[PDB]
């Protein structure tokens, strides 16, 4: 018997099982509705500070392994899941995830009824919460650090887990057949894009290497100025943890490139940031999408694709300044999911592209900006 | 789990193959593997409790049965697993008999490990805190009483005492990301309940007869439907209980309210407790529901139209001859015999030909 | 090990109980139990390389055997152990029907899993890093060469090919707290070894029978208790090598140097190679040695005394009467036959009673 | 392939597995003989700096055992053996050796020729070392932490070891049929023993508590003034790990204790402190007494018992002042084992009669010590 409990702000007790690292967990709590890729939820950046509820009861059925990892760690707060299995069972497996939480030094839990939860979440709404594992779990302790966490809401992750220094990326995708790839040489890519580190996944790096791409990431607050000074083909702003509306840094380094002809694309965080930048507003949702089945429809297209998610903040559409126009939408509840500026080549998505994990409907908006690169390149 | 009716087909090869041989199918519905897969083991209607035994502990050969219901699969495969973790073969032997992935073998030799304590233990060991154990991995009272060596309605007190009932949660295609509206159900043990029930409503539950098989098929479901159709058009807020995937009884828009569960008592039991009914209605579903109707009324349970001893007076055979003589009605001459050199003169009594019913 | 003897008992009542029924034993000593193990089955003069097979993978019926002989042993049970653990039992179950401790039987169940890797990857599996740690635990060459598919011979050369050798320590009473000038060594596959044979004695190695049993008992260790007296006496430094633990021979003050272990070529060659000898007396320990001959002879060991050859010639049925005939000696009528009807012939020939030698 | 390896001061290096923590420890070598009792060896505050080596092969066998700890923790600063079993099997285990090991943050290292070990440093005499446990263990590394090693000469660990405050100790010996014993009640014992803690092994202090001893442990320097302001029925003088020679402030209390008439017990570093305090002087044996098989003489009655011992440094008897007459020597090499003043209640034992682990043959000196009290009682 190793205990454990999470208790959210409000109150809400949840008594289960310790299954990974014995300690405590402060964060927002958020369910993610994805029957598969628990591995690659844990180590998205984005999950930054964030409490991570898994909806699906069976928790690590494949166990892990490295090309799994989405990141250089684990970056979710804490794992809130229903049921541990017995073993793992898949070839790719190697490591359980108990081993593998324990060895991240992740407090999770096991054992409690996550829909509940995941009902809760929704009806009322985002909630921060704690988790303790140990011997005698305080519950009137995990509270007091519950309610003592500041939250999301203003709050800058992604300066937190940016790189340190600037680096070069030119490695692309996993194939079944021949797993991870060897880096590509430089001069094997055509296009030379510099992507802004807010906590990309690797996914998204990788894919943009598989069109050509051959990059240099830097910190999230590198300068308009220094970037400029690479003369990138294009510029990506990577998804990423937290409030995007106290980036004041990124926002302003934005603007800058929104004033040449650079094509700039961002993906989630940098949606969020290329809308502010541009004039827009950003809201925190009642509870975000975090899944792998949600629908966008491509409004210019009238056509759907299903999606991954993973954010808690939204772009207001009713905001949008003039220059920026819609480019799609959730259909579970119509908000903005996709934007273009109208006089530059610049454009975000909301959703993730590169999945990792979910559904590859939505990687043609890579391709776009491909297509804007090479047209920048015609010139 | 598939439904299949061999006993009917003597000669023929019983073995699992491309071509299906099943006459029907049970669905089950668990917060976990181990719940769902219990659940549907004892709504498959061929008499198990869940993971009840196929050869003897004591018996010498009973390895080698093992060994072959696992390597050519039969119907009864899935009761033979378990017979071969309590007869000692370990996961990794039983994998290389049958090829059923490591991650479901695994659940059934914990389950099965489980049942040894409770056959240790006895009634005595069955705390509270072990018996929500038992429950949450979808062991019913019927199992459990065999192995603690008493009878199910025991066990059945023991949950009341302990106030250990599961409670319901809905079908929503989103894993709770929205809300819902329609009240389609499933059992399961834990905390908070969305069964929701109405205490404004006089309540018409109609008992499904679970997977189809030879004799019990589609006619049932069709007057099952028309209970629920014809009762709701007007007025009576109806509750259908089965869990055959394949029928329109079990598709949302046939009733108020959908629980997909066991036709089993105790299943039955649990949603009378929590939705009060009018009346249940036994006597649509075929011999499924037909063999709870005692056992219902004795609990309590509000069963309408014929009466179980109405039932029993006609299913009977004996209780039926003595109201046919009693009416004065015309039967054929029949006998009860027990020894052989008993019938062979019975049967002088009686004239041939002669049909031996056991 | 006991050694037991139930096949000159035919009728007998064969299964292990309270009164004894063995004729001998053999004991072994190894760094780890499972290096010990094995080396006492290989010394159990039993046609046993190791842990040999009882049963076919591909019997129906082996799970039944291998249950009986678990749950009621015979002096074959500890081979049936293995065959429960290549035929999926677990180390609950065999524990079950044994109580044997299981901190035993998860060793033998080690052991069997490392046996199906080398069938798996063969004498090209067979590298230097593989092969040391199958020797560091007890598998002898010929049980490797089995698995594997080839002679024993080729799994001997590829250890010379890898220097990999065993080494001997000694007993001495203390776990090395003190130092001893006996040397009462056995092998190991460790790294130091404390052999320090002589380079200033004329050797005479001296080669017991393993264990005692019906035909092959104290009478023979008699005679290489003798050979090694003698010897010493006029000047020799005697080696004795045998793991009789009940003799005379095992004794440490029979001979000059003591190698307590299974007398079986692989055994013995490793200590003729490092010990160098004069001559090896195989004509004095019985069958066991006597057998080992032509091979020892063969790999280079000087054999004194009356040669492997005419030891064939007197053993060999064939060879001999043309001796005989030579010798112009009596010898009684004789034939071989094949066929039962070739038989019936012959023995018309040669005439009645008659002498049926298989 | 889990890497470890143990490098001694003289350069010989072994090469095996690891199966405890990642790390590394540095120490003294020792091997012991012990058959049984690992776990009781191990939590021995004795072996503080040393590494200990077993003879036996299988190490492990019955798991583990909090009953069979003698003190709060592992002292021993890791563990050298030639096979660690793949299961424990024992009714008492409640953790296997390699979890208990790893809990314990222990560096210890598996499949090693001990035997060779134990030659070496029987011929050779004690020699420091280092275990390192990892990726790839520098042996270099490890050979110069062997030789920084200052070496247990000259170096008194009881002050390291000793209880921060005093302390009361009730507690009696375990049985099969009701385990450790709740403790009495200060009521329900006749005598009270002020303990000095040297490092000293809960097996002492059970049994005496056993024999009417109701306890105070003190630590290692508490002024004799203290102590006698106790009005102890006897005092005891606990066992310990390094040097006896350099607690300075223990040969002091001792000599204080000694103009007295209290009884004195002392028991291995006791026995030593005792023996300085009277004037004798000790010595670092060769390679010292660690088994369980060691045999005894009682000079005065002419019996042998067979031992438990554990000691580095003995008591050169050559030094030894006429009122102190020797009363047990060994029977493995002549060296001293117990001494009694012939002036004073006071008497000591190089071996451990509390054993655990070990044969009982010596519990009866705790005897003496009773009539001692009792007749100091009388008094
Ligand atoms: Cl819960
Ligand atoms: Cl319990
Ligand atoms: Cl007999
Ligand atoms: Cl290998
Ligand atoms: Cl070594
Ligand atoms: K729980
Ligand atoms: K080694």
């Amino acid at each position: 018997i190793k205990s454990a409990l999470l208790v959210l702000e409000d109150g809400t007790q949840f008594h289960g099982r310790a299954i990974g690292a014995t300690g405590s967990a402060v964060g927002e709590v958020v369910f993610n509705t994805s029957m598969t890729g628990y591995q690659e939820i844990l180590t998205d950046p984005s999950y930054s500070r964030q409490i991570v509820t898994l909806t699906y009861p069976h928790i690590g059925n494949v166990g892990t392994n490295d090309a799994d990892e989405e990141s250089s760690q684990v970056h979710a707060q804490g794992l809130v899941i229903r049921d541990l299995p017995l073993i793992a069972s898949n070839f790719r497996n190697t490591e359980d995830l108990s081993s593998y939480l324990k060895r991240h030094n992740i407090v999770a839990i096991a054992d409690i009824d996550t829909r509940k939860l995941t009902r809760l979440l929704r009806e009322k709404g985002a909630q921060n919460g704690c988790i303790i594992a140990g011997d005698n779990p305080d519950a009137a302790l995990a509270l007091e650090k519950a309610r003592a966490f500041p939250g999301l809401n203003g709050m800058d992750l992604a300066k937190e887990v940016t790189t340190a220094e600037a680096y070069s990326w030119t490695q692309g995708s996993w194939t079944l057949t021949g797993g991870l790839p060897q880096a590509k040489k430089e001069d094997e890519l055509p296009f030379h894009v510099v992507a802004y580190d807010f906590g990309a996944k690797r996914n998204i790096l990788r894919m943009l290497v598989d069109r050509g791409c051959r990059l240099t990431i830097v910190p999230a607050q590198t300068s308009a100025e220094d970037v400029l000074k690479m003369n990138p083909d294009g510029i990506f702003l990577s998804n990423g943890p937290g409030d995007p509306a106290p980036c004041d840094y990124a926002i302003t380094a934005i603007q800058k490139f929104l004033e040449t002809d650079i094509p700039v694309f961002g993906i989630c965080l940098g949606h969020q940031l290329l809308a502010l930048a541009s004039g827009a507003k950003t809201v925190k949702m009642k509870f975000g999408h975090h899944g792998g089945n949600h629908p966008v429809k491509d409004v210019e297209k009238n056509v759907v694709m299903i999606t991954a998610q993973n954010h808690g903040f939204a772009v207001d559409e009713a905001t949008l300044p003039a220059n920026l126009r819609v480019t799609h939408k959730s259909l579970f509840d119509g908000t903005l999911q996709g934007i273009h500026r109208t006089d530059k080549p610049a454009f975000s998505f909301q959703g993730n592209p590169e999945a990792s994990p979910g559904p590859h409907d939505a990687a043609p908006l890579f391709d776009h900006f491909i297509e804007l690169i090479e047209q920048y390149r015609k010139t | 789990i598939p439904r299949f009716n061999f006993e009917k087909f003597a000669g023929a090869n019983d073995r699992l193959t491309t071509q299906m041989k099943s006459v029907g199918e049970v669905m089950a519905i668990g917060r976990t593997q181990q719940e769902s897969l219990q659940k549907a083991l004892r709504g498959l209607e061929v008499g198990a409790t869940g993971f009840d035994p196929k050869v003897s502990l004591d018996d010498p050969e009973a390895l080698t049965k093992i060994r072959r219901e696992l390597k050519d699969a039969g119907a009864d495969r899935i009761w033979y697993i378990a017979d071969a973790f309590r007869a000692g073969l370990s996961v990794d032997g039983v994998f290389n008999l049958t090829n059923i992935d490591r991650w479901f073998l695994v659940q059934i030799e914990e389950l099965v490990r489980l049942e040894e304590k409770v056959a240790e233990v006895g009634i005595t060991g069955l705390n509270a805190d072990f018996l929500r154990q038992l429950k949450r991995k979808g062991f019913a009272d019927a199992r459990l009483a065999k192995l603690a060596g008493v009878r199910e309605a025991e066990i059945r007190k023991l949950r009341d005492q302990y106030d250990l009932h599961p409670v319901y949660k809905r079908v929503d295609t989103c894993a709770a990301e929205f809300a819902t509206d329609t009240a389609y159900m499933y059992s399961t043990y834990e905390e908070e309940c969305e069964a929701n029930p109405s205490t404004d409503r006089e309540k018409i539950m109609v008992l499904g007869g679970g997977p189809n098989r030879i004799g019990q098929g589609i006619e049932f479901d069709y007057c099952c439907v028309h209970a629920s159709l014809a009762l709701r058009e007007d007025g009576y807020e109806t509750i259908m209980v089965n869990c055959n995937p394949e029928t329109v009884s079990t598709d949302y828009d046939t009733s108020d309210r959908l629980y997909f569960e066991p036709v089993t008592l105790e299943d039955v039991l649990e949603i009378v407790r929590i939705e009060k009914p009018k009346g249940v209605i036994v006597q649509y579903g075929g011999q499924t529901p037909l063999k709870l109707a005692r056992a219902l009324e004795a609990a309590g349970v509000p069963v309408i139209g014929t009466s179980p001893d109405a039932i029993d007076r006609a299913e009977d055979r004996e209780r039926f001859q003595h109201a046919v003589e009693r009416l004065k009605l015309k039967q054929p001459a029949n006998a009860t015999v027990t020894a052989i050199e008993m019938a062979v003169e019975k049967a002088k009594e009686i004239g041939y030909p002669l049909v031996v019913r056991a």
